[PDB]
């Protein structure tokens, strides 16, 4: 355990970004960005009870403990982001997410942005793998953010503190499910909470797994 | 929509659910470093 | 229940609650919509339902002037609300001449203001000379769970229809790169009697 | 959530008494009967 990963199918890549030009001079702003490189470099997982944060996700059918329930257990996952706000503001708000499979299925992502655990906007695309170096390979590239994501966003920088930028990601998060068509299984899981990260620093996360303890 | 980014403005800094730094959560969680 | 354009239609729109009772699965069907010969559709004009939906830039209103106009539906359904109230979703298929990227936005709309959301992108298969998508089994937001439970709930028939009069749903199917929009379907309710089944009636809309 | 559900139940059922009606408006017979 030291990735978000199962033994057959991991995150490669989960970037969100800002695309600004200036002057004739284009430049991305990273929000958040998590790697999927797998080396002896990584360190090992800590744990997080997952009954400590059912009530800023989904509940009832098909919610959180409902899909932790089911599992596989192993495939749940929480990242604690601080998300880079230290951007000024023409401009695209996008998305890159990639994923490797060992075996080829039609991965079905779904992706919800929850306000006080409630559903807001759920996104669902369902791609077909790429043989990258004889790998199924899985990429949704620079997607537009929804208008919610990019309203959202532009209404915290209006915060004159800090505190009130977490206070407000405190109730701000998105699950993503990651399911095989043909069997409906859970591949991957992860829940993502959210603080704002310090003005001298760029994005950074801590990935913990589920354990319902 | 934007009004439901509002709506959530709205209750978020009106200051039924405890504050997560009442949630039981390692030390790593609270340290961006 | 042929739902069709001049390219594209929707052949299946099943919303349901799965069960299992004693290792059995059980299914009951609120909604289920969905043959080459039809009679002629019944017309309705859109400015009738506006206020449903939202008003907005993108809105009903803003869709229909953009058409193509032979692409916009309303659907009149009479919910089966009567079970033992687990999974709860909706399985869709959909048929294209043409193997465009398919973007399915549904919105549910409480007096006439979005409350949630899904979009749900699709690739097709050819199929017996057609290109085919499919939705199966989409997990249905806790919104919509809720919604059922407390209608079904509720003490008086009568006060099932009130709830239903200003609840509707918006699909809005897209065809990626172009942003065309192939089919637009405004979803209107009303509860089925309970020894009855689901039942639906299909109206093209006009701007009469 | 339960009180977003809630408040569209609330607003349509009136119980304390705080546009046309569909009932009322242009849309042919068959809108009425589910047969
Ligand atoms: C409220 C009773 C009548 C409507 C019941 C069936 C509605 C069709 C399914 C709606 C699904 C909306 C999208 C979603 O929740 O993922």
């Amino acid at each position: 355990g030291r990735a978000i990963a199962t033994h057959k199918f991991r995150l490669l890549e989960f970037t969100a970004f800002m695309e600004i030009q200036r002057d004739e001079i284009y430049h991305r702003h990273l929000f958040v960005q998590l790697g999927g490189k797998p080396s002896f470099s990584d360190p090992l997982l800590e744990t997080v009870d997952i009954r400590q944060i059912f009530d800023k996700f989904p509940e009832k059918s098909g919610g959180l403990k409902d899909l932790y329930e089911k599992g596989p257990q192993n495939a749940f996952y929480l990242v604690k982001c601080w998300a880079d706000l230290n951007t000024d503001l023409g401009d695209f708000y996008g998305v890159t997410s990639q994923y490797e499979s060992n075996e080829n299925v039609v991965l079905v992502c779904s992706t919800i942005v929850c306000s006080f655990g409630k559903q807001v906007v759920e996104k669902v695309e369902s791609e077909y793998s790429r043989l990258e170096n004889n790998r199924y390979v899985y990429r949704i590239q620079r997607s537009p953010m929804c208008e919610y994501m990019i309203n959202f966003i532009q209404k915290l920088k209006n915060l004159p503190e800090r505190y009130m930028m977490n206070s407000v990601l405190e109730n701000f998060t998105i699950l993503q499910v990651m399911r095989a068509r043909e069997t409906q299984e859970t591949l991957l899981c992860i829940a993502y909470v959210f603080e704002v990260a310090a003005q001298n620093s760029g994005t950074t996360h801590h990935i913990y797994r589920l354990i319902k303890e | 929509t934007a009004s439901q980014v509002d709506e959530h403005f709205s209750r978020a800094l009106n200051y039924s659910s405890s504050p997560m730094s009442n949630r039981n959560f390692p030390p790593s969680f609270w340290n961006s470093n």
